[PDB]
C-alpha cells in the first residue's frame, strides 16, 4: 500500500538485484529508499548503495492474470495448507508437481496421484464456500508463495474450475499471487 | 639422445638409471619388448610402485611428484609409464616434461614408450633436458632385408629350428610383421606336439592370427599373373579386407611402376627395384612389368584405379570389389597385354 | 583484412543510413573479408556500438569504441566462429543474441558483428535469421563474407546488402604490387586468377605459391610437348594444390582462348606457354582438360581419403594419354 | 537499428498476402467453419504466405470473435497477435533450435490454460531445423493434444518433416507467387510509400523477390537503404547487378561469330564489377528458346523477346531447329556447370567457350 | 479431425489386400505352427499394425485361441481398442532409449496375464539405439513357451539375422489408386462427403499407396473447401491436372504441332499448374503407348477411357519416335533446372523434340 | 510355443562337441592340459564359432575338478560350473560397462583373490573393444606384471580396439568360418544324436547357405523346424531360403537377351509383384552381364566361393559373346540414369529393357 504515487519508472530490476535488496531489508538497514528512474534508480539500503541501469523494456501484464473471477474465498491458513500441500505432492505427479484439487467445501479435499502409482490424500479445512474448486495447479509454485506469503490467512480467490486462482492474503492485500491450473 | 635398439636396452638400462627410456619406435613387438625390460629391471630396482598413466594429447599430467617428501606412509620410487600422443608430448605435456627433467624424477622413474617424437618436441626443451640420462630405444622394424636375420635370431627365441627356407617365406609374407610373426611361431609350436618349425610343417597349418599381405596378389599381378593375382583377392575377400587397403597398396606399387616405367624401359630392372624399392623378390616381377607394361596402356588403367578409389571414397560404392576384375586385366593387360574399356 | 581505404565509403553510407535508420541495421558486404571487410565491419561496430556517435567515424574516441577496443564492451561482440568448431555455431550465436534481450549493458548501441558471416554454421544461421531480420534495439549487425556467396538466401532476404566488389584490378594490382614484388603480371596473373579480388590477389605472392606458380609453369612447358605431364605432379601437388591447380587452369584456358583466337589471357604472366597448349593440344582436349584441373582441384578438396598425389598423377598420365591419338578426346558435357 | 516492411506488410486479412487462394480460401474457409484443425501445415516459401496464412488464422482463432474466416481485425487477441505478448498464442522459430530439447519443453506448457484466452494456440515455424526426434515427438500431440492447444504448422518445406507429420496436418500448400503477382503487390506497396517507386525497379524487384513476398518486401527496404531514399531504376538495376542490356544475345552472337575475344574480354570487366553471370545466362537461354519457338511459330510463342522479335525470328528461322535446340542445350549445361569453376567468371567463360567452340 | 487416424483399420475387414497374409494368419492360428515371432514389414497405408491387432486378437480372446477378424470377449476387443494388457505396444517420439526395450524382455518371463499368450507388438523399429536390437537377440533366440513377440519392422533390414532366420515374416505391400479410389469413395460414402471420382483419382493418385496419406490429402481438400472434394481444390492445392491435357498435347507434338503445343503450353501456364508435371506426364504416356505396343496391356487408372488414344498412339507411332520423345523430354526434366525458365525450358525441350522431331523438325531453313 | 530351440547349443560346449573350428580346438587343449597357459589371451572370430564357447572351455581345464586338464570332466562339476557362470573362478565379468576407468579399478582390487574352485581365477572378459582410453591404462597393470591365478580370458570379434601393447601382451587364437561341410557334418551328427531328422540335403543347403557360423546354422534350423514340424526338411530349408530371397535379374538377363517380348514385361511385373527395387534390379542385371563378361576373360573371375553358382555363370557366359555383353551393359548403364527422371523406375527400367529387345 505504501509508497508514493511519485512516479514509477522503468525500473525493471533483474533477478539478482532484488535479492540483495531484499537483503537490504529485514527491518534492518535503513528503510529502503528509491529514486525510481528509468535510467537507473538509486536505492538506499545498508552501507551500500545498490544501483541498477535497469533493463528497460516492459514487464509483462499483471492484472489480466488474475483468475477469471477469483472469488471463492478459500480462507485457509497458509501454513496448514502449505504443509498439507507439501505432503500431497509426494504421491502427486512427480513431474510438474501439479497437484489437482477438489476442495471439499469448507473442508478440503485433495486427491493426488503420482502417475507412478501411489496417491496421496489430505483432508484439511478451508473456509470455502462455493463449490469445489476442482482446479489443480503446480504445487511447486504454490508453496513458494505460501511461504513468501508471510500471511497466514489466505483467502484464495479462485474461480473454481480449472482456472487460475488468486491467492491473496486474506489478511491484507499485499500478497496476491496467481498461479494457473495445470492440464485441461 | 642415445638411441638404443631394444635388444641392447640392457646396456643403458642396467648401467645406470636412465631417466626417460624413450622407446620410440613403432614395431609393437619392439616397443613391447623395450617397455617390459626397463620395467622389469625398474621394478626390481625399487620402483615397484609402478603405475601406467598415459599422456593424453590432453595437457594431462597428474603425478608430477618428482621429489616432495610426502611419503613415508608409502615412501618409494615409482615409476611412471607414459604412453605418448601420436607424435609425442605436446605443450603442457612438454612443459611438465621439462619439469621432471629438472628434478630427481624421484618416484617417477620415466619410462616413456611411444613413437618417434616430432622434431619440435625433440627440440622442445623437455626433450633436451632428458638427454644424457634417458635412453631412446628405436623400436622401428626390419627392412625386408634385415628381416630374415632378425627372424633367424628370433627363431631361437623359440629355439625351434624354424627353417630359414621358412624364414624367408615368413620374411616375405610377414615382411615387416614381427609381432604376429612371433605369435605365428607360437601358435604352431603349440599346435603340434613338436612345435618345430620348418617350412613343410608351416604349410600344413598356417597361423590364422598372421596376414597374407596384398603382395601376393599384386606381385602375382606383376608377373602379369592376371589370374594369380585374382585368386589372392578371392581370399582377400573371404578374409574381409578393407578395400581401401588394397587400393592403397596397389596404388603404391603401381604409381611406383609408372614412374619406374618412365625411367624403365631404359634402366635395368630391379636395380631400381631396390634403388627405390620393390622387394628383392619382386624386383623381378617388377622389372618385367615395366616391360610388359608400357606406360600408355598403363594410363587407362590408372584412370580406372582412380575411378574405383573415388567410388569408394567419395561415394562409398562398395562395388570397387567388381571394378578391380577389370583393372587386373586392364593393367596387366593380362600377363600379356589386353587392355579394354575401362571396366 | 586490414582496413583499407576502400572500406570507407561503404561505411559512411551505412552508418549514415544507420544513423538515419534508413540504413537498416542489417548490412552485407560482398567484398572479400580478404579485401578488407572485417576491419570495415569492425570499424562500423566501433561506431555503431558506441551508439553510432559522430557523423561517421571509425571511432577512435568513445568509451564504447575503447571499451570495444578493450572489447569489454558487452554490447560489443566480435562474434567470431565457435572454436570447438571453427564455424560460427548456433550456440555462440544463442548467447550474444540473448544478451541483447537485456538491452545494452554498458551503453551505446550494441554492435554485434560477425567476423566473416561467411563462416557461420546452420543452427547458428537459422538462429540468426530471426535476429537479423527482426531488429533488436540498438543493434547494428555487421556481417562479412568473401563474397555474398558465403551466406544463405533466407538470411540475405533480410541482409541489407551493401555490395562491395573488389576494388578495380588496377588499384587492386597497385595495391597488390605495393606489397609483393614480382611483376605486375604476376600480380595481375594472380589477381586475375583470383577472380580479380585483391585480398584474394595478394596471397599468391606469398609463399612459394607464385614462385611455384612459376615453378610449375616451367615443368609444364616441358610437360606439354613431351607428353610428360607427369613431371608436373609436384609443382601443383601442394597444400595449395588447388591453387597450383588454379595457376595452371588459367593458362589452359588461355590456350583455348588462343583456340578461339584470343590474345586475352588471365595469366598474363607468360603467353608462350599458353600458346603451346593450344599448340599441342587440340582445344577439344584442352578444353576437356581444363575441366578436370579444377575437378581435381575439387576432388583434392572433396574426396575423402584421396591421395593427393594419386590424383595429381592419374591426371598427368591421362593427359599424356590424350596427347596420344586414338585415345578418345573429350570435350566437357554429360 | 531500423525497421522493415515485410512484417509490416503481413496480413490482418487475406488480401495483404497476394496468392494462394486455394490456401486463402482454404484458409478463409477453414477458419470460418468448424474446419479448424489444431494441425495446420502451411507450406510455402519464406513468407510467401506460409507465415501470412498463419497470421490470419491466428487472429481468427484467437479472434475474440471466435474462429472466423477472417480474423475479425481487432480483437485484442487479434491485434496483439501481431504485437508482442499474447498469452493464447505462443509462436516458435525451430531454426535456432535444432535440439530435441527445445522440442520437449514445448509440449509441457500447453497445460497451463490462459486465465483469459480461448485456444492456446501454438505456432511453429522453421520446424525443419529441428532434429528428427524433435519431429517425431510432435506426432503425439498432432493426433490428440490437450484442448485449446493447436499446431499451426507453417513450414517453408514440409520436407525435413516426416510423412506422418503431413499425414497429420492440413497442409495448405501455398503455391508460389508470379512475378507479376509480386510486381503488382509491390507496385502497390511502394507507391504507398512516399518515395517514388520505381517501376523499373518494381519489376527489377518483382522478379527479384523470388516468389516470396517477404523478401520482396525485404529487398525493397534494402534498396532504399542503399539508395538512401527512393526507388529508382538504376539504383536497383545496378543494386541488382542486373544487365538490362542485350549483352546476352551479343555474346551469343559473338560466340556464333566464333568471336572469342569480344565474348571473353567483356566478361572479365563485367567481373571487375562482378557482374552477374546468371542474369546474363538466363537471358541468352531464353532467346534461344524463343527463337526456336519463333521457328515453331513466330507467333504461337507466348514470347516476350519481341523487341528483338525480329531478331528472334530472324534467328529462328535461319537457324535450323535443331541447332537452336543445340545452342540452347550447350549453354544450359555450361550454366549448370558454371559455378564449378573457381573464379565465377571462369564458369561462364567455359560455358561460352564450349558454345564458342560449338561455333 | 484426423480422418487419417480415425479411419484406420481394426478388423480383418479393414485390411485391404494381404489376404495371403490374413489367410496365413488365420491358418497358423488354427494348426499350431505359430512360432513365437512374427515380422510384419510393409506400407504405412495398410498399417503394419492393423494386421498385428488382428493377429493379437486372433491369438487370445476369452474364448480360447482361434483366428478372429474382430474383437470378442474383451481380450480381442481390447487388443484392437488399444486396451489389452498383454498388448504392450513398442514405439518412439522424443523416446529413443534402451530402458524402453528392457521392459519387454522382462515380461517374457511372464506368462500372459489375460492373454493366452503374451502379446507384445512393435510398430517400426529403427529410431531406437543400437543396444536394444542386440538385447533382443538373446531373448528371441530362446523364447518362453508362452510369450509371443509380434515384431514389425517396416523393413526387416533393421533386424539382426539370427533372430530374423527364425522370424515368421509377413509383408504388407502398397495399394492402387483404383483400390484407393475405390476406397476413398467408400469411406467418403460412410462419412458421406462429396467427392468426384476425378477428385478421387487426383487424390487416390497423389496418396503414394498410403491410404493414410490419401486420407491426409482428402482432409485439406475438405478444408480448403468447406468439405468439398472437388477437382479444383484438389487439383490446385495438389497442383495437378488431368492426363488428357498432356495427351492432347502429346498428340500435338507427335503430329509435330508448334502452335498446339504452344497453346497447351499456355494452357498449362494458365492453370497456375506445374511445368514438369507435364514433362513427367508425358514420359509416362510414352512408355504406356510403348507398352501397349507390345501387349494389349498396360494402360492407366486416370484413363478408364483414353485407352483408345493410347492403343492408338501405340499403334501409330513407331517405337522410335516414342523413345526420341521420351528422351527429349526426360532431358528436359533434368536440365530444366538450368533452364532460364521452366516454361521456356519446357517450351524449349519440346522445340527440341520437334527440332529433332523424327517426323520433322521445325522449319529448318 | 517356440518348439525346439538349437540355437543355444552345439557351439563348443565341450572341447569336442563341434566338428568345425578345430583350428583353434586342437592347439587349445595341448596348451591347457599342459602347463604352458598364459595369463592373458585373445579370442576373436565370427559369430557361431562359439566365440565365447572357447573361453569357457579354457577356464574349465583350469578350474576343472580334474586339475589342470584339458581332459573333459563331466563328473567334474567344476567343469560344469565353469561352462556356466556358476563357477566361482569363472567370472563372466563382461566389458560393456567395464569401459570407464572406475569399472576396471574394482576388477583389480579382485586380483588379490585366488581361484575358489577352479585352479585359476578365470576372468572371462568377452567382447572387448568398448573401453575408454583411461580403462586401457589399467588392465595392462595385471598383465605387465601378471597375476597368474587370474587368468584373463578375452573374447572379441574386434581385436583392433585393443592396443598393441595388449595385443603383444596376449596370445591370440583366431576362430574361423565354418564350411558347408563343417556345418553340415556338425549338424548331421548332432542332430543325429539329438534324435533329430535331417534330410541330408537340407543340411547341404543350409550348410552351403551359411558358412562361417555355426550359430547361424542352428537359428536357421529353428525356423526350418517350425516350418518342418520339428524337422530339418529340405522342404523347410528351401522354403526358408525362398522367404528371405528372389532373383529377378538373372531371369531378366536371359529374357532380355533372348528378345522375349512379354516375358520381360511379365518378369518386370513379377519383379514388381514381389517388389524389387527397380534401380537395384538394374544394377542386378548389370552385374550378371559383367560376371559373364568376366567368365569369358578368366575362369578365375568365378572365385572359389562361387563354385556354388559357377555352373550357370559359366554357362551364361558361354552362350553369349562378351561384346554384346558390353552392348547391353551400355544400355543398362544408360537406363540407370533414367530411373530418377523416369517417372518410375520400374517404367524407367521397363523402358530401358524394351530397348534391349532391339538388340535382342
Amino acid at each position: 500500500p505504501i509508497g508514493q504515487s511519485l512516479p514509477s519508472h522503468s525500473v525493471i530490476v533483474p533477478r539478482k538485484g532484488v535479492i540483495e535488496l531484499m537483503r537490504m531489508l529485514d527491518g534492518g538497514d535503513n528503510p529502503l529508499r528509491v529514486q525510481i528512474g528509468s535510467n537507473n534508480i538509486r536505492a538506499h539500503v545498508g552501507d551500500f548503495i545498490f544501483t541498477s541501469k535497469l533493463v528497460d523494456g516492459r514487464f509483462p501484464d499483471y492484472r489480466r492474470v488474475l483468475p477469471k473471477n477469483p472469488d471463492k474465498h478459500l480462507e485457509a491458513g497458509c501454513d496448514l495448507l502449505k504443509q498439507a500441500f507439501a505432503r500431497a505432492a509426494i504421491l502427486s505427479n512427480e513431474k510438474f508437481r501439479g497437484v489437482r484439487l477438489y476442495v471439499s467445501e469448507n473442508q478440503l479435499k485433495i486427491t493426488a496421484n503420482n502417475p507412478e502409482q501411489e496417491e496421496a490424500e489430505e483432508i484439511l479445512d478451508v473456509t470455502y464456500s462455493g463449490a469445489e474448486m476442482e482446479i489443480g495447479f503446480n504445487v511447486s509454485y504454490v508453496l513458494d508463495v505460501l511461504n513468501a506469503l508471510k500471511c497466514e490467512n489466505v483467502r484464495m480467490m479462485l474461480t473454481d474450475s480449472v482456472s487460475s486462482v488468486q491467492i491473496e492474503d486474506a489478511a491484507s492485500q499485499s500478497a496476491a499471487y496467481v498461479v494457473m491450473p495445470m492440464r485441461l | 639422445m642415445i638411441r638404443l635398439y631394444p635388444e641392447q636396452l640392457r646396456a643403458q638400462l642396467n648401467e645406470g638409471l636412465r631417466a626417460a627410456y624413450l622407446l620410440l619406435g613403432n614395431d609393437p613387438l619392439l616397443l613391447q619388448e623395450s617397455q617390459d625390460a626397463v620395467r622389469q629391471v625398474a621394478a626390481a630396482q625399487g620402483f615397484e610402485e609402478h603405475h601406467t598413466f598415459s599422456i593424453d594429447p590432453n595437457t594431462d599430467w597428474n603425478a608430477i611428484f618428482s621429489l616432495c617428501q610426502a611419503m613415508s606412509l608409502f615412501a618409494s620410487r615409482q615409476t611412471l609409464l607414459l604412453l605418448l600422443p601420436e607424435n609425442g608430448p605436446n605443450a603442457a605435456i612438454n612443459e611438465q616434461l621439462l619439469t621432471l627433467t629438472g628434478l630427481l624424477h624421484d618416484d617417477l622413474l620415466l619410462i616413456v614408450r611411444g613413437n618417434k617424437l616430432s622434431k619440435a618436441q625433440e627440440n622442445a626443451a623437455w626433450f633436451t633436458a632428458l638427454a644424457n640420462r634417458s635412453v631412446q630405444v628405436t623400436c622401428q622394424t626390419p627392412e625386408q632385408a634385415q628381416l630374415p636375420r632378425w627372424v633367424a635370431a628370433r627363431a631361437k627365441q623359440l629355439n625351434l629350428e624354424l627353417d630359414d627356407a621358412a624364414n624367408q617365406v615368413l620374411c616375405y609374407c610377414y615382411e615387416g610383421n614381427l609381432l604376429a610373426l612371433a605369435q605365428a611361431l607360437e601358435r604352431l609350436s603349440l599346435l603340434w606336439p613338436d612345435g618345430k618349425l620348418t617350412l613343410p610343417r608351416v604349410e600344413q597349418a598356417v597361423n590364422d592370427a598372421a596376414h597374407f599381405t596384398p603382395f601376393h596378389w599384386v606381385d602375382a599381378l606383376l608377373m602379369g599373373k592376371s589370374k594369380r593375382a585374382l585368386h589372392i583377392l578371392q581370399q582377400l575377400r573371404l578374409e574381409g579386407s578393407e578395400p581401401v587397403i588394397l587400393l592403397r597398396t596397389l596404388q603404391r606399387e603401381l604409381l611406383l611402376l609408372v614412374n619406374l616405367k618412365r625411367q624403365s624401359a631404359h634402366t635395368p630392372l630391379r636395380a631400381l627395384f631396390d634403388k627405390h624399392r620393390v622387394w628383392q623378390n619382386r624386383r623381378g616381377m617388377m622389372g618385367e612389368a615395366l616391360n610388359r607394361l608400357s606406360q600408355t596402356q598403363l594410363r587407362q588403367a590408372v584412370q580406372l584405379l582412380t575411378r574405383t578409389e573415388l567410388t569408394l571414397k567419395q561415394d562409398y560404392g562398395q562395388s570397387v570389389w567388381a571394378e578391380l576384375e577389370g583393372l587386373s586385366l586392364l593393367l596387366c593387360h593380362k600377363p600379356l597385354a589386353d587392355v579394354f574399356i575401362d571396366g | 583484412m586490414r582496413w583499407y581505404p576502400w572500406l570507407r565509403p561503404d561505411f559512411e553510407k551505412l552508418v549514415a543510413s544507420y544513423q538515419a535508420g534508413r540504413g537498416h541495421h542489417a548490412l552485407l558486404i560482398q567484398a572479400l573479408p580478404g579485401m578488407g571487410d572485417d576491419a570495415l565491419i569492425y570499424a562500423l561496430s566501433r561506431y555503431l556500438l558506441c551508439q553510432q556517435p559522430q557523423g561517421h567515424k571509425s571511432c577512435g574516441h568513445c568509451r564504447g569504441c575503447q571499451l570495444m577496443q578493450a572489447g569489454t564492451h558487452p554490447d560489443y561482440y566480435t562474434l567470431a566462429p565457435e572454436k570447438g568448431k571453427n564455424t560460427l555455431g548456433v550456440d555462440a550465436v544463442r548467447e550474444v543474441t540473448e544478451k541483447l534481450n537485456e538491452h545494452a549493458r554498458l551503453g551505446g548501441a550494441k554492435v554485434v558483428w560477425v567476423t566473416d558471416a561467411a563462416l557461420l554454421t546452420d543452427a547458428a544461421a537459422n538462429a540468426l535469421l530471426k535476429t537479423l531480420e527482426e531488429p533488436p534495439a540498438e543493434t547494428w549487425f555487421f556481417l562479412a563474407t568473401r563474397e555474398p556467396e558465403r551466406l544463405l538466401a533466407t538470411l540475405r532476404s533480410r541482409c541489407r546488402l551493401h555490395y562491395l566488389a573488389p576494388p578495380p584490378e588496377q588499384y587492386a594490382v597497385t595495391w597488390l604490387s605495393r606489397e609483393v614484388t614480382m611483376s605486375q603480371d604476376a600480380l595481375l596473373a594472380a589477381l586475375r586468377l583470383s577472380a580479380g579480388s585483391p585480398g584474394a590477389a595478394l596471397a599468391l605472392f606469398q609463399g612459394d605459391n607464385w614462385q611455384a606458380r612459376e615453378t610449375l609453369c616451367q615443368a609444364l612447358a616441358y610437360s606439354v610437348p613431351s607428353g610428360d605431364w607427369y613431371s608436373l605432379l609436384a609443382a601443383l601437388n601442394h597444400e595449395q594444390a588447388p591453387a597450383r591447380l588454379h595457376w595452371l587452369a588459367t593458362l589452359l584456358m588461355d590456350a583455348l582462348k588462343r583456340h578461339h583466337g584470343a590474345a586475352q589471357v588471365t595469366n598474363v604472366d607468360v603467353p608462350g606457354l599458353v600458346a603451346e597448349l593450344a599448340n599441342h593440344l587440340s582445344p577439344s582436349r584442352l578444353q576437356a582438360i581444363l575441366g578436370d584441373v579444377c575437378h581435381i582441384r575439387e576432388q583434392l578438396m572433396s574426396v575423402t581419403g584421396i591421395n593427393r598425389e594419386l590424383l595429381i598423377t592419374d591426371l598427368l598420365l591421362r593427359i599424356e594419354h590424350y596427347l596420344q591419338p586414338g585415345v578418345v578426346l573429350p570435350v566437357p558435357h554429360l | 537499428s531500423y525497421q522493415v516492411l515485410a512484417r509490416k506488410w503481413r496480413p490482418q486479412t487475406f488480401a495483404d498476402v497476394v496468392g494462394q487462394e486455394h490456401v486463402l480460401t482454404a484458409l478463409a474457409n477453414g477458419l470460418s467453419l468448424g474446419r479448424i484443425h489444431h494441425a495446420y501445415l502451411f507450406s510455402g516459401t519464406r513468407g510467401v504466405g506460409k507465415t501470412s496464412i498463419a497470421r490470419l488464422l491466428a487472429k481468427g482463432l484467437n479472434c475474440e470473435t471466435g474462429i472466423t474466416a477472417t480474423p475479425c481485425g481487432v480483437c485484442d487477441n487479434c491485434r496483439e497477435i501481431e504485437q508482442g505478448r499474447f498469452v493464447d498464442l505462443i509462436e516458435i522459430d525451430a531454426a535456432s533450435r535444432t535440439k530435441v530439447e527445445d522440442t520437449r519443453d514445448l509440449l509441457d506448457n500447453v497445460q497451463y490454460a490462459p486465465a483469459r484466452g480461448r485456444f492456446k494456440v501454438y505456432l511453429i515455424d522453421e520446424v525443419h531445423m529441428l532434429s528428427r526426434h524433435s519431429f517425431n515427438a510432435l506426432l503425439k500431440t498432432l493426433e490428440e493434444p490437450p484442448e485449446h492447444v493447436k499446431f499451426l504448422l507453417a513450414t517453408t518445406d514440409p520436407q525435413k518433416l516426416p510423412v506422418t507429420i503431413l499425414s497429420r496436418c492440413l497442409q495448405f500448400h501455398l503455391k508460389a507467387l508470379d512475378v507479376e503477382q509480386i510486381r503488382h503487390q509491390l507496385e502497390h506497396i511502394l507507391n504507398e510509400e512516399h518515395i517514388a517507386h520505381e517501376p523499373r525497379a518494381l519489376q527489377l524487384l518483382a522478379r527479384a523477390a523470388e516468389g516470396s513476398l517477404r523478401d520482396a518486401l525485404s529487398l525493397t527496404d534494402q534498396a532504399i537503404a542503399s539508395g538512401d531514399g527512393q526507388v529508382s531504376t538504376q539504383a536497383v538495376s545496378a543494386m541488382l547487378g542486373t544487365l538490362d542490356d542485350d549483352q546476352a544475345l551479343s555474346l551469343v552472337e559473338a560466340m556464333v561469330e566464333a568471336n572469342g575475344e569480344r565474348v571473353m574480354a567483356l566478361i572479365n570487366e563485367a567481373a571487375a564489377r562482378g557482374i552477374e553471370w546468371e542474369a546474363l545466362l538466363v537471358e541468352m537461354l531464353g532467346l534461344l528458346h524463343r527463337i526456336a519457338m519463333v521457328q515453331l511459330s513466330p507467333a504461337a510463342l507466348g514470347n516476350d523477346m519481341a523487341a528483338i522479335e525480329l531478331r528472334m525470328r530472324e534467328l529462328a528461322r535461319t537457324i535450323p531447329p535443331t541447332d537452336i535446340q543445340l545452342y540452347y542445350q550447350t549453354l544450359l549445361i555450361g550454366r549448370k556447370e558454371l559455378p564449378y569453376a573457381p573464379d565465377r567468371r571462369m564458369g561462364v567463360e567455359m560455358t561460352l567457350l564450349r558454345a564458342l567452340a560449338f561455333h
